[PDB]
DNA sequence: TCGAGAATCCCGGTGCCGAGGCCGCTCAATTGGTCGTAGACAGCTCTAGCACCGCTTAAACGCACGTACGCGCTGTCCCCCGCGTTTTAACCGCCAAGGGGATTACTCCCTAGTCTCCAGGCACGTGTCAGATATATACATCCGA
DNA sequence: TCGGATGTATATATCTGACACGTGCCTGGAGACTAGGGAGTAATCCCCTTGGCGGTTAAAACGCGGGGGACAGCGCGTACGTGCGTTTAAGCGGTGCTAGAGCTGTCTACGACCAATTGAGCGGCCTCGGCACCGGGATTCTCGA
């Protein structure tokens, strides 16, 4: 690529000078510690009944999840610091460095034996094994879905197999705008000049913008009820559509884009559509990068472990690998546990929404509908603003709405989010808790005793001794979640090394960091600086009353709710040149 | 790059003045390098100082403020 | 004999939030109240000097903030600065 | 009247905000203490309290000891570059010394 | 051809500035550099010719001292030219790295 | 009434006894000033600045200028040892440096 | 303008005192006005802090004293004493 | 009283091995002596001073810490 | 017998006193010391240990820096012996004696 | 590479003194009003900092050079290290006398505070005289010869 | 060693603008009280400091042997100070513009202040377990073949 180019490429090409292939898309993963396979070349664990780990039999994830993080719902406690809008906002920063593709069942009809309706384990299938008791399907036959992971490099059994990497690895709001350009062409309209992206033709919401709609030829929305005949949203994303509130999510960045390029246009008219949509991709990123490294990633490490993981920034560094890390596709998914069993819908004045204004998270996946027909993203986003999170407790891991009934109007029968994790894990033949721990540097313990004092609970090592065995048997998502939380943090310790790790990795590594030079003008950063969530919130929703600074924080109605006028404005007046 | 206005035969005047008989050619970048690093950190301290008083103005008298606060408090320019 | 103030109740409670099984010693807990003691002496005195400093009587929350920003080097500071902020919040809330 | 309700638990920090304010006033620092600058002193001293508190228990639980001594307070002081600039001219009691040697005295 | 032997014309200079009490850095270059410096904190700021004069005099003043010590340290070394070295060296002892 | 007589009059002091103090009460520095301590101060600083200054008129009489510039005032300070000591991380504005030279950097 | 109050006519009145022709520049008017306002800070906080420490909130002539006798080194802190007590001792006569 | 001393060469051996000193010369020790006594002699007329105003005669380890604060070589520990 | 070559049990020690936190002065003869300086400045003056204790480290911790600084000195010095006037420089750069 | 050897490191019992917890209670923090004033805010002004603009010209830049110097190599010896042995007193554990730190009660004298007024100190406006600026001179001082 | 070359302190005009002085005016320092509490001074309690005893043994002092490195030659490449020719923006001096520093007048809400209340934290008094000490075995770095 050209050494003179100051925006970035669709697909991330030459990000890096010394390698154009790293951050790219289409690449396999970086592999920060060796894989940990069954037969040392591709092979999970448990694939193979009889085979020990390290000398103790695998665990079945379905088995670990029905007894380890499995609570009534009834004795949930909400985080008194914790919006819904904060585990939101996670999931959609997950949607955004990682996506791991899989085969389709279509194309694998011949030798994939449709492992959505069959589980023979024959690949590229990995059914979930039951066990005995289990609350849900007391039939041991039944089998939950589940597909394996597309490979990097087929060939013979020479190398470890790796995983394919579907998005940029780059923080670069690569959640709407796309990763490939096949995929971008189509997602901005060329009807004219004006640089905005696509907007949809059939259905809007008092006035407003939304996602194009996409057609596939076996549509999941479709399938949440037939009365409706809504298709799944078309983003950056294939998963765009999983839930209502992303969707909202994306909207809102869909929504901003268009602002700012009405803005731009406005100011700069003499500005080409190619250069207009350009630039507002990078104040968008500029933008995403911003909120994300100064009102999530503080309210996630804690401040020790941001100041020991995340310091000043000094300058732009090429010789840190930006590639997503193979262990925080399975870390960041911590963001199940702050996850609520009912999706929340508000009014202006913060007060439910008739008919349907706590809806369980059952009925609400995959449902593109609730957007479109039953007000729009207003009460979405009312409700993710006051609705507290759930708080990470030892014996509260997760709720049951997405562990018993997840998935459940699309697939034949329910999914569960937990144990899938777990099994994801084992396919991508990571390390154990214990070789995870060993490389942050922390404790690694061997015994009962050890396990109950470094994790502050013996009977939760005692739950996990009774399945695991060993504590270098435990899997990497259930070992993070269930260590103690920090000190105004959400996470324990080895979760909180490897996400400081990664996002350190993906912003010294960023050759288009906001706060590098050169990227941005040098007095621009000041007004950028400025931006906050409720003020663009306020900018590009209908709704007039936002939280204040920290909206991830600030989760009570009216205690501490402030007008829109009070948030001030983003300033672009230095952009006219 | 403007560091560069720093001229050589400045740098060593200054040396010269210090007591220096003979200077070494890499000695310059590590002079321009220092000169940076306590411009940067008293420049800090003044613009924190002019920014308390709601300022957009730094005088001298916040500079030779931040100089004393530093331990390298300075006469002539008020108090 | 009379009653001396000392902070090791609070440090106590500190450690107890962070480390809920690591225990203190005397000494730890001396050293400790020094360094609580100094530190809070540094900010308070130049919160004092900045409040003397442009013809002000008071000393709110600004200068407080100024001073952390001031002594408190590197990314230490910025953190500080922040969960101050958070505390002056919470006494806007209630 | 009310029931009584202490400062910090308003604030929600541990530090007393009520000893803080009475230090600030009675300080002689300013004639006037403002009612928000103690619970950001607090606010700022329980934030360093914890930093170093968090640090001197991961040091000693690196060294196989439960309970804090003053050389793993060192430790952990001197192991940090921001509180190493903090406490740039302060001796701590029986701290000891950061174990390094310079690379030619090595054989 | 009266070509003075090297290291006399420096010594000469040395006394010269040492016996003189002028600003041995050109006004308007530090100026920019102190505004280009200042900039990245605080866009807009305007600096009052005082303030340029004060931070110029500061600087010269702590640039003599490391310079002096430096001399030092490379006399302690058993050399007469400084060196890179010697000025970090100083530095260090100082307490400033 | 009476006629009125400054302070620094009574105690022989060229130095302001009424501003000492009023800057002394008002500066934060402690509840209650005595009556003495202003006093005590005035005559500290004028003894200080009649030894800095008396030292830089020598200076400048033996420099053959009969103004005081900030030179005189530097050499006067670095001059003196114990000046020197209560000087040390003081910069004085436009005050240069003392002529010296190390023993080795000598021609020879 | 506004009255801004500084040791300006005090230590020209001092230097008639000592050198009886020599005058001074504005130059070394302001070094001789920052150094007296220095000195004076450095006295009055060691004063200060020192009738902190032994918990008396009342600043005497003992306690400039001994801010003068810790601060000043040598010789001169001995003559500075002596002045100081001549001064206290005009004052209780008259 | 030639009590000096009474720091005897291997407790300055000591203290330089515990500074990081591979090999100490002969004629170190009398310097050592010399500024640990300088240091001393201006530690304690600071802290004698302190005691001298509050009318006692005992010297407390608070007059040490506060005299040791005041030099520039703060101590934690003792109060 | 077993001889140790010189320079070898030199960073043994250095090791060994790096990770204890031990007090190097012996308390007797620097209490000792302490009280003939003080003699000088006022007679019968009485001594808390805690402040002796104090003394002896700030002492300590002084010394030991000094010993840090000197033995850089020494090795930009192209030297591994610290001499005297390693010391002094480092003390006239460090600004005690300047 | 390959054995001996000495220091260091890793585990099993011992118990002991310091750390964590509990119990009174007391003095400091809280709540509830009051009122004076310090600071926020609006408006005006008129220093003074910022932005071209032309002409010198001292200073920076670039280059040729060769000589003093940084640095590498080598030889001496002698100073400091390692270690064995003997002598010194540091240290540990009571043991007693008491100087003086620490606490408490009376009070009285000194400093905060207030009203008044008049004089010291400041900002103004200025005229002159140390001082900076040319300029020729006689030393001050360095480099082959 | 002595004549020539460069640099500079020195004596002599010549402007020049910085300052020491004179003056009008303003505000705060001082005289003259009143009032209350800070602490000066007895008076007492008992805490911890000092001096002393005596035994163990860790540590310091002394001396012998040897090795390695501090230091002084000796030399070699080089790089940087010195001077000359070329190029450059620094400084000066004017000119113009307006940003906002600073000042003044209003008004309010915010903190000092006082009284009653009560509970948060501190001193004393426990009770137990984390680790310093003790011992024995496994590990490792050093050093002579
Ligand atoms: C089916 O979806 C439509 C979409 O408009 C909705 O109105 C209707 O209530 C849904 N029916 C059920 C039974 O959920
Ligand atoms: C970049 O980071 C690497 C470690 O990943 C580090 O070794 C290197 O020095 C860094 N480079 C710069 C220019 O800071």
């Amino acid at each position: 690529c050209p050494e003179q180019d100051k925006y970035r490429t669709i697909t991330g090409m030459c990000n890096n000078r010394r390698s154009p292939t790293l951050g790219a898309s289409n690449r396999a993963f970086v592999r920060w510690l060796p894989a940990e396979y069954e037969d040392g070349f591709s092979l999970p664990y448990g694939w193979t009944p009889g085979v020990k780990r390290n000398g103790f039999p695998v665990a079945l994830a379905r088995a670990v999840s029905n007894e380890i993080v499995r609570f009534p719902t009834d004795q949930l406690t909400p985080d008194q610091e914790r919006s819904l809008m904060f585990m939101q906002w996670g999931q959609l920063l997950d949607h955004d460095l990682d996506f791991t593709p899989e085969p389709a069942a279509r194309a694998s009809f011949v030798t994939g034996v449709n492992c959505e309706t069959s589980c023979v384990q024959q690949p590229p299938c990995f059914p979930l094994k039951i066990p005995p008791n289990d609350p849900r399907i007391k039939n041991q036959a039944d089998c939950i879905p589940f597909f394996r992971s597309c490979p990097a490099c087929p060939g013979s059994n020479i190398t470890i197999r790796n995983q394919i990497n579907a998005l940029t690895s780059f923080v670069d709001a690569s959640m709407v705008y796309g990763s490939e350009e096949p995929l971008a062409r189509n997602l901005r309209n060329m009807s004219n000049q004006l640089g905005l992206l696509a907007v949809n033709q059939r259905f809007q919401d008092n006035g407003r913008a939304l996602l194009p709609f996409d057609n596939l030829h076996d549509d999941p929305c479709l399938l949440t009820n037939r009365s409706a005949r809504i298709p799944c949203f078309l983003a950056g994303d294939t998963r765009s559509s999983e839930m209502p509130e992303l969707t909202s999510m994306h909207t809102l960045l869909l929504r901003e884009h268009n602002r700012l390029a009405t803005e731009l246009k406005s100011l700069n008219p003499r500005w080409d559509g190619e250069r207009l949509y350009q630039e507002a991709r990078k104040i968008v990123g500029a933008m995403v990068q911003i909120i994300t490294y100064r009102d999530y990633l503080p309210l996630v490490l804690g401040p020790t472990a941001m100041r020991k993981y995340l310091p000043t920034y000094r300058s732009y560094n090429d010789s840190v690998d930006p590639r997503i890390a193979n262990v925080f596709t399975n870390a960041f998914r911590y963001g199940h546990t702050l996850i609520q069993p009912f999706m929340f819908r508000l009014d202006n004045r913060y007060q439910p929404m008739e008919p349907n204004p706590r809806v369980p998270l059952s009925r609400v996946f995959f449902a593109s509908w609730r957007v479109v027909l039953e007000g729009g993203i207003d009460p979405i986003l009312r409700g993710l603003m006051a609705t507290p999170a759930k708080l990470n407790r030892q014996n509260q891991i997760a709720v049951d709405e997405i562990r018993e009934r997840l998935f459940e109007q699309v697939m034949r029968i329910g999914l569960d989010l937990p144990a899938l994790n777990m099994q994801r894990s084992r396919d991508h033949g990571l390390p154990g808790y214990n070789a995870w721990r060993r490389f942050c540097g922390l404790p690694q313990p061997e015994t009962v005793g050890q396990l109950g004092t470094v994790l502050r609970n013996l009977k939760l090592a005692r739950k996990l001794m009774e399945q695991y065995g060993t504590p270098n048997n435990i899997d990497i998502w259930m070992g993070g979640v269930s260590e103690p939380l920090k000190r105004k943090g959400r996470v324990g310790p080895l979760l909180a090394c490897i996400i400081g790790t990664q996002f350190r990795k993906l912003r010294d590594g960023d050759r288009f960091w906001w706060e590098n030079e050169g990227v941005f003008s040098m007095q621009q950063r000041q007004a950028l600086a400025q931006i906050s969530l409720p003020r663009i919130i306020c900018d590009n929703t209908g709704i007039t009353t936002v939280s204040k600074n920290n909206i991830f924080m600030s989760n009570s109605y009216p205690r501490d709710f402030v007008n829109c006028s009070t948030l001030p404005a983003l300033n672009l007046a230095s952009w006219r040149e | 790059d403007n560091i560069q206005g720093i001229t050589k035969p400045a740098i060593r005047r200054l040396a010269r003045r210090g007591g220096v008989k003979r200077i070494s050619g890499l000695i310059y970048e590590e002079t321009r390098g220092v000169l940076k690093v306590f411009l940067e950190n008293v420049i800090r301290d003044a613009v924190t100082y002019t920014e308390h008083a709601k300022r957009k103005t730094v005088t001298a008298m916040d500079v030779v403020y931040a100089l004393k606060r530093q331990g390298r408090t300075l006469y002539g320019f008020g108090g | 004999k009379t009653r001396k103030e000392s902070y090791a109740i609070y440090v106590y409670k500190v450690l107890k939030q962070v480390h809920p099984d690591t225990g203190i010693s005397s000494k730890a807990m001396s050293i400790m109240n020094s360094f609580v003691n100094d530190v809070f002496e540094r900010i308070a005195g130049e919160a004092s000097r900045l409040a003397h400093y442009n013809k002000r009587s008071t000393i709110t929350s600004r200068e407080i903030q100024t001073a952390v920003r001031l002594l408190l080097p590197g990314e230490l500071a910025k953190h500080a600065v922040s969960e101050g902020t958070k505390a002056v919040t919470k006494y806007t809330s209630a | 009247r009310a029931k009584a309700k202490t400062r910090s638990s308003r604030a929600g920090l541990q530090f007393p905000v009520g000893r803080v304010h009475r230090l600030l006033r009675k300080g002689n620092y300013a004639e006037r203490v403002g009612a928000g600058a103690p619970v950001y002193l607090a606010a700022v001293l329980e934030y360093l309290t914890a930093e170093i508190l968090e640090l001197a228990g991961n040091a000693a639980r690196d060294n196989k000891k439960t309970r804090i001594i003053p050389r793993h307070l060192q430790l952990a002081v001197r192991n940090d570059e921001e509180l190493n600039k903090l406490l740039g001219r302060v001796t701590i009691a029986q701290g000891g010394v950061l174990p390094n040697i310079q690379s030619v005295l090595l054989p | 051809p009266h070509r003075y032997r090297p290291g006399t014309v420096a010594l000469r200079e040395i006394r010269r500035y040492q016996k003189s009490t002028e600003l041995l850095i050109r006004k308007l270059p530090f100026q920019r550099l102190v505004r280009e410096i200042a900039q990245d904190f605080k866009t807009d700021l305007r600096f009052q010719s005082s303030a340029v004069m004060a931070l110029q005099e500061a600087s010269e003043a702590y640039l003599v001292a490391l310079f002096e010590d430096t001399n030092l340290c490379a006399i302690h070394a058993k050399r007469v030219t400084i060196m890179p070295k010697d000025i970090q060296l100083a530095r260090r002892i100082r307490g400033e790295r």
